[PDB]
DNA sequence: GAGAAGGAGCAGAGCG
DNA sequence: CGCTCTGCTCCTTCTCCCATCCTCTCGA
RNA sequence: CGAGAGGAUGCA
């Protein structure tokens, strides 16, 4: 993969446990094969 | 399910065709032993035209006037003409073409006149002509008895198999009679000296030349054929289709019966 | 990448028997096993460290032989042996002549 | 069975193939070369150059369905392809 | 007779969407369905029911039943089929491999 | 028996001192094909040579087993040698049997069959006296 | 005893010993291979008869690579013991248990369980022969021994060689 | 050890005394376990080895190079095979019950005739539609040649009972019927003449009737029913080590309700119990309802289950399988390419690798492609020494330092011209594979000639194909010989050319060789430029 | 839900 | 009339159906 | 680790 860290989030379920979810973002070029 | 019906049938060195066990299956690949890739259309000039037409297109006849070889085609002219010897080699040519026209015409019932054989003869006459500017105007150096023995010569050449026993060499006969009929139909002295008006040196150089052509299209052994036979069937078979399931599956509970009463 | 049994019948049409053995052997599956010659079946033990091998069952430290087969195969022949069937593998046609 | 060997005399494409790959694997170990290198480092064009002037020292042994065989060796059989 | 007419049925469906092959591959499958003395068909119930070896057979329709057929009867298979070498990863007799190549020592010794 | 030649050549009872003189001869054309490339002292010592100028010492075993060979050896003279072959074989004696009895010494048929269980039984007493007192007379000789 | 037996070995070559000179070159490997060999099926190999004239049977070039097999067909003496052998050996070394004798190339140990009830191993001796009874046997003297049969291992081969018998005594 | 090469397969049935003398151990517990360590009766040391353990019976290697041995387990009772039910059924059917004699003979003849078959499958075949429609097997029998005569053939000359299959059991329907006992029928087969093998179709050696029935399981080792540490070092063992441990425990109540005071009726359900499992372990995919379900609810897959059917061990694993030194992306065309040539994207051909071998032609340029090291496209990823030394250029600066030798192979990049093996899937027929002629380019996905598309039955609306590198020499000259592009430009499948000229240059030739085209003096220069087989004759 | 291999059952003509 | 025995028919019992990729998810 | 679902990929 490629990409910068776009938000973290860190929260915890019913039962106390912390949860942690990562989003990345990256730009996607038209390239030589991509299809349309 | 049909690449594993055929999956381990393949030519042996002996030109025959076997499975994994042995057992034969063809006793001469394609019953020509020729390989498929080097077969292309070419006519029968034989089968066609009125038995009159076929006559004036290879009958030649030195003594009489129906058919007489004009001395212009040849720096040889009356020394020909009036040459029993000669007629009589004329004679068995013709007769050897009328057997071919009467016995093709039990091969193809329906009289059809282009099938696939190996080796266009019709492009060697053509290269030899172009090769040095064949000149098309003026009397040949042929000579009968070499149009007739070169044909007899090469006949001796077309070799598919190699045994020395009757077994082997009665199907080595076989194996190429359909294509020497091709051969002595295009090939006949009329036509070599009209339509082909071939010198000495390039009928030496086509005799030549069509063997090694035949003998390069002779089936290689160790082809698998098994495998090609099945996808040479698989692909067509992605384009009738329920009836090809029909007939691989035996399914003696056909669709669509019917007869067909002459 | 998946060579399955479709791709394996073109190298066969088109006869190139050895690059077909490197893709089934030298891509992957390559293993090494000891055979007893009296009794076709992976049941050698194979000391290398010291060069010993023998044949529990058949008393037998002389007939061994390196084979060369898919780990699969191997696999294969084991699983069969658990369903008490008995692949017994020999290195010499039993018909001479 | 030398004598009055059955085999077609032409040497066929697989066999080709066969010599040329055995004869550049050879030679890519070292073995003997019998022919002056003009450059061609490539092995596989020096098996071919070996092939085209018959200098290949192999001898290939043809099976039939029964079990017996013929032996040829590759200056005898005429190249074509 | 029937090989003749089945060749002409098979040659119809193919010609019939206008494409054409060469007489030779349907020649060679009509043929096989007709080696064994009457029409074979080509399924699970046809060509696998061969005599032919066992470990071939295992691939095309039934494995695990074929193999208890095999080891009940004692079957041996001669290795001569394809598949077999590739189960076991040897060398199959065709094409390239249909045949053995050997060392001329006469001729290296001879050549100089 | 049968050979690799495909030649169904019977079991070779090759006998204790016609094998040493085999040796002897297979030690001499080795040294020959190197070169392209009598009373039991003088044979041991003799051997010795052949087997240090043919072979590479690496092997001491086969010198040892040929000294020791000599020591017993029963007919050294190989011209006497061929006596004995035909008058152990010409009788029809199993091979097995003939090399036991022109490789050990034996002097009464009793003997022989006392040495040699086989023979007890079906051997044929006569021979052995006329042979073995032959053979011990060649015995002797040496 | 000894035979003479045509015997087969496989010898594979690398490819750089794929010279004019291996002719005389195989042969050569041959015989460091088969020179020297302990064998259960045939005892111990001694020589290789017709050191020239060797069968090389044309060599199998492998498929994995450029080694070429070879099937090398030869005629070789060979050394069998049989049960129940007589043998006309001598002691190599002496042991309180017995003796150890030559038998051609094999080694045979004569066991005091198997040599004559009143012959009992004197240690006073030098060597510490057996002499309680006439049959005297050291390492020095000859010895006639009876082979029980073959006790075959990886590195050797060795039997038992008795002399409480009528026949095959002490020299 | 020797090197050889297998060249033919038999087959047969264990012998119960092979078994055991095979096995290098007994299996005795369920557990396979004071928290590491295995019970000696199951998955020990004597068997293959977990990781890091060089035991494997002594056999060290860990799993690298040693297999596993088998182990073996003594079942209390027989048990029927379930592949061999129907057959020991039919076989059952024919013999003499509690003679050892078929229940007819060669007096008949009909019975000549199908001894006289040659085929085995067919020669018991004929029979047993012969000997089933028997019902009695009378001692005297007239005989053909003296019907005044009979043979007193029939050791029981009695009758026999009708054979019905109940699930996993046979049951003896007798004319006048119970439950056949297993341990009977050994008794019968045992009974059995080697003669009566030949009619059979059994071999002395191979196939013996008594060893249809399962007197002891040989118990495959781990590598055949790998450990499983998918969690955190949670077994989740494979269904067979579960499935054996079921057995274990029914086999050992088998013979704990028979010592423990015989109680006759609970020694007959645990019978089937452990010939319930026995039968799922070997197939839990039967005709009749049982179905071993694993406690998680879904099914037990059963040897049959890994072996039978797609993707089983067969069609699976061995007629096809995951290659490496292999590439799949997208594909694209490209007018500029000659038709035994393909753009290869850079990046790829600096992962996949060929075995270059050092000799005195090219060592010049291995040194090279060494000092370039793996960063760079003309280079090479492994050194590796005649020892087996596969020097790792990615982690060392020796890149700089290596001196080659003779002999040792280079991991070199794939580079121009080297000959490669293309493929789409599915690979209908022959001309779906053919080799061409590596070119690098710089951009994520392969190229082509607009041409070659006609064979391949391609499309570059997104679709991909499998690229396949040979390793060896000899495979490069094999594939340059015979699957190259330009040797199958014409096929035998219709003795026609398979590919042409398509789309838009097709159309470019109808308009460039119309009648009335004509073309200017500075555009021809150009034109002319372009074929570069043009002999500069204007 | 579709087709092929198995097994059971009615059954009518020929022999005693 | 008595009894046999292959012929033909009426139910069961399974057995097999394009190759790839290429993912995310879910629950043991 | 298996199971499932989605998107497909290819037709005169
Ligand atoms: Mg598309
Ligand atoms: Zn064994
Ligand atoms: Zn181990
Ligand atoms: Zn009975």
């Amino acid at each position: 993969e490629n990409g910068i860290v776009d938000q973290v989030l860190v929260t915890t379920n019913q039962d106390g446990l912390k949860f942690v979810k990562v989003r990345v973002r990256t730009t996607k070029i038209p390239q030589i094969g991509d299809k349309f | 399910r049909l690449v594993k019906a055929l999956e381990d049938i393949m030519v042996h060195y002996d030109n025959t065709t076997r499975n994994s066990l042995g057992n034969v299956i063809q006793f001469i690949y394609g019953e020509d032993g020729m390989d498929a890739a080097h077969i292309e259309k070419q006519s029968l000039d034989t089968i066609g035209g009125s038995d009159a037409a076929f006559e004036k297109r290879y009958r030649v006849d030195l003594l009489n006037t129906d058919h007489t070889l004009d001395p212009s085609l040849l720096e040889s002219g009356s020394e020909i003409l009036g040459d029993l010897k000669l007629q009589v080699l004329l004679d068995e040519e013709y007769k050897q073409l009328v057997k071919d026209r009467k016995f093709l015409r039990e091969v193809f019932v329906d009289g059809e006149a282009n099938w696939p054989l190996p080796v266009n003869i019709r492009r060697i006459i053509q290269n030899a002509q172009q090769t040095f500017h064949i000149d098309h105007t003026k009397p040949s150096d042929l000579t009968i008895k070499d149009i007739v023995l070169g044909v007899k010569d090469l006949q001796e050449n077309l070799l598919v198999l190699r045994g020395k026993n009757e077994i082997i060499q009665n199907a080595q006969r076989d194996a190429v009679t359909l294509f020497c009929c091709l051969l002595r139909s295009r090939l006949a002295t009329r036509r070599v000296l009209q339509e082909y008006r071939l010198t000495k040196q390039a009928f030496d150089w086509v005799l030549s030349n069509i063997e090694a052509q035949f003998l390069r299209s002779v089936v290689h052994p160790g082809e698998m054929v098994g495998v090609l036979a099945a996808q040479s069937i698989g692909e067509p078979a992605t384009q009738g289709v329920p009836r090809l399931k029909e007939i691989l599956n035996v399914a003696k509970n056909m669709k669509t019966p019917s007869l067909t009463v002459y | 990448l998946r060579f399955g049994e479709m791709e394996r019948d073109c190298m066969i049409a088109h006869g190139a028997a050895s690059f077909l053995k490197e893709r089934l052997m030298e891509a992957s599956d390559a293993f090494r096993v000891h055979i007893c010659g009296i009794c076709g079946l992976m049941t050698v033990i194979a000391k290398l460290n010291h060069n010993q091998f023998e044949c529990k069952g058949c008393d037998n430290k002389i007939d061994i032989y390196q084979i060369h087969i898919p780990y699969a195969a191997k696999l294969l022949f084991q699983e069969l042996m658990a369903m008490n069937i008995t692949p017994r593998l020999y290195t010499d046609r039993s018909r001479d002549f | 069975p030398k004598d009055q060997r059955a085999t077609t005399p032409y040497m066929t494409k697989y066999e080709r193939a066969r010599i040329l790959g055995t004869r550049a694997l050879q030679i890519s170990m070292n073995a003997p070369v019998f022919v002056d290198l003009e450059g061609e480092t490539d092995p596989l064009r020096i098996a071919m150059k070996e092939l085209a002037e018959k200098k290949i020292p192999l001898v290939i042994r043809r099976y039939l369905p029964d079990g017996s065989f013929e032996d040829w060796s590759v200056e005898e059989l005429i190249v074509d392809l | 007779a029937g090989r003749a007419a089945l060749y002409k049925e098979v040659y119809n469906v193919i010609a019939s969407d206008g494409s054409y092959v060469n007489y030779r591959h349907m020649a060679l499958l009509v043929d096989v369905m007709t080696t064994q003395g009457g029409l074979t068909s080509v399924t699970r119930h046809g060509f696998n029911r061969s005599n032919t070896g066992a470990l071939m057979r295992c691939s095309f329709e039934e494995t695990v039943e074929i193999l208890f057929e095999a080891g009940a009867s004692a079957e041996l298979d001669d290795c001569r089929g394809v598949s077999e070498n590739v189960i076991l990863g040897q060398m199959a007799p065709i094409g390239t491999g249909a045949f053995d190549v050997m060392i001329d020592e006469e001729s290296l010794v001879k050549y100089m | 028996q049968i050979n690799h030649q495909g030649e169904e050549e019977e079991l070779i009872a090759l006998n204790l001192s016609e094998a040493r003189l085999v040796i002897k001869e297979a030690l001499v054309e080795r040294r020959r094909a190197f070169k392209r490339s009598e009373t039991r002292e003088k044979e041991l010592e003799s051997i010795d040579v052949l087997l240090e100028q043919t072979t590479g010492g690496n092997n001491k075993d086969l010198k040892n087993t040929m000294q020791y060979l000599t020591n017993f050896s029963r007919f050294r003279d190989q011209e006497t040698v061929g006596a004995v072959i035909q008058l152990l074989k010409s009788t029809g004696l199993h091979p097995f049997e003939v090399a036991q009895l022109g490789s050990l010494a034996c002097d009464t048929a009793d003997e022989a069959k006392t040495l040699i269980p086989s023979l007890n039984n079906k051997i044929s007493d006569d021979e052995l006296e006329r042979i073995l007192k032959e053979l011990s007379n060649l015995e002797t000789l040496y | 005893m000894f035979f003479i037996k045509d015997l087969s070995l496989n010898i594979t070559l690398h490819p750089s010993f794929f010279g004019p000179r291996m002719k005389q070159y195989l042969k050569t490997k041959l015989l460091e291979e088969v020179e020297g060999s302990c064998t259960g099926k045939f005892g111990y190999i001694l020589c290789v008869l017709d050191y020239d004239n060797i069968d090389i049977q044309r060599g199998r070039i492998l498929p994995t690579d450029g080694s070429a097999e070879f099937n090398v067909k030869y005629r070789a003496v060979v050394f069998k013991p049989f049960k129940g052998e007589v043998v006309d050996g001598t002691v190599v070394s002496c042991s309180q248990h017995g003796f150890e004798v030559q038998v051609g190339p094999m080694k045979v140990f004569v066991t005091k369980h198997l040599m004559p009830q009143d012959l009992t191993f004197n240690a006073g001796s030098n060597p510490p022969s057996y002499q309680s009874s006439e049959d005297v046997i050291t390492i020095k003297s000859r010895i006639r021994v009876k082979i029980e049969g073959c006790i075959s291992q990886v590195s050797s081969i060795h039997a038992i060689g008795s002399i409480k018998e009528d026949y095959l005594g002490a020299i | 050890a020797p090197l050889r090469t297998v060249k033919e397969v038999q087959f047969g049935l264990f012998s119960p005394e092979e078994v055991r003398a095979i096995s290098v151990a007994k299996i005795r517990f369920p557990e396979t376990m004071q928290t590491r360590a295995k019970i000696g009766g199951l998955n020990d040391p004597r068997l293959g080895s977990i990781d890091r353990n060089l035991k494997c019976q002594t056999c060290q290697e860990g799993m690298n190079e040693c297999p596993g041995h088998f182990g073996h387990i003594d079942l209390a009772k027989p048990v029927f095979h379930v592949g061999f039910i129907a057959k020991i059924k039919k076989v059952c059917e024919c013999v003499c019950m509690h003679c050892g004699k078929l229940l007819l003979d060669e007096h008949n003849e009909l019975m000549r005739q199908a001894l006289a078959i040659k085929d085995s499958k067919k020669r018991f075949a004929a029979i047993w539609t012969l000997c089933k429609t028997k019902m009695v097997c009378e001692t005297d029998v007239p005989s053909e040649d003296d019907p005044t005569q009979l043979v007193s053939r029939g050791g029981c000359g009695n009758t026999q009972p009708t054979i019905r299959k109940d699930g996993l059991k046979l049951v003896g329907s007798w004319k006048k019927l119970r439950v056949l006992s297993t341990e009977e029928i050994l008794n019968i087969f045992k009974h059995i003449s080697v003669k009566d093998f030949t009619s059979l179709g059994f071999n002395e050696v191979f196939s013996r009737p008594e060893w249809m029935i399962l007197t002891c399981l040989p118990v495959p080792p781990p590598p055949v029913r790998p450990s499983i540490s998918f969690n955190e070092s949670q077994r989740g063992e494979d269904d067979l080590t579960f499935k054996l441990a079921d057995i274990l425990k029914a086999n050992i109540s088998l013979e704990t309700l028979e010592h423990n005071g015989a109680p006759h009726h609970a020694i007959e359900e645990a019978e089937s119990l452990l010939q319930f499992h026995v039968a799922t372990y070997m197939d839990n995919d039967i005709a009749g309802q049982p179905q071993a379900l694993q406690k998680s609810g879904r099914p037990v897959k059963s040897i049959r289950a890994r072996l039978k059917g797609k993707e089983g061990r067969i069609r699976g694993n061995l007629m096809g399988k995951r290659v490496d030194f292999s590439a799949r992306t997208v594909i694209s065309g490209d007018p500029n390419l000659e038709l035994d040539q393909v753009g290869v994207p850079k990046s790829i051909a600096k992962t996949l690798t060929y075995p270059e071998v050092v000799t005195p032609y090219n060592i010049d340029r291995l040194t090279q492609l060494v000092r370039n090291g793996p960063n760079e496209h003309p280079g090479a990823k492994y050194v590796i020494r005649d020892s087996g030394d596969r020097i790792d250029l990615r982690y060392s600066k020796r890149a700089g330092d290596i001196q080659l030798q003779y002999g040792w192979k280079v991991e070199r990049h794939i580079m121009d011209n080297d000959p490669v093996l293309f493929n789409r899937q599915p690979s209908l027929h022959k001309m779906s594979m053919m080799a061409h002629r590596v070119k690098v380019i710089p951009y994520s996905t392969f190229r082509l000639n607009l041409s070659v598309t006609s064979p391949y039955n391609a499309d570059f609306d997104g679709d991909e194909m499998n690229l396949h590198v040979p390793q060896s020499e000899e495979t490069r000259a094999e594939l340059s010989q015979l699957c190259a592009v330009p040797l199958q430009i014409v096929s035998p499948q219709s003795n026609k050319p398979c590919m042409g000229i398509v789309q838009d240059t097709l159309c470019g030739i109808r308009k460039l060789t119309l009648r009335d085209t004509f073309i200017e003096l500075d555009q021809v220069l150009n034109m002319l430029y372009w074929v570069p087989d043009w002999d500069g004759v204007i």
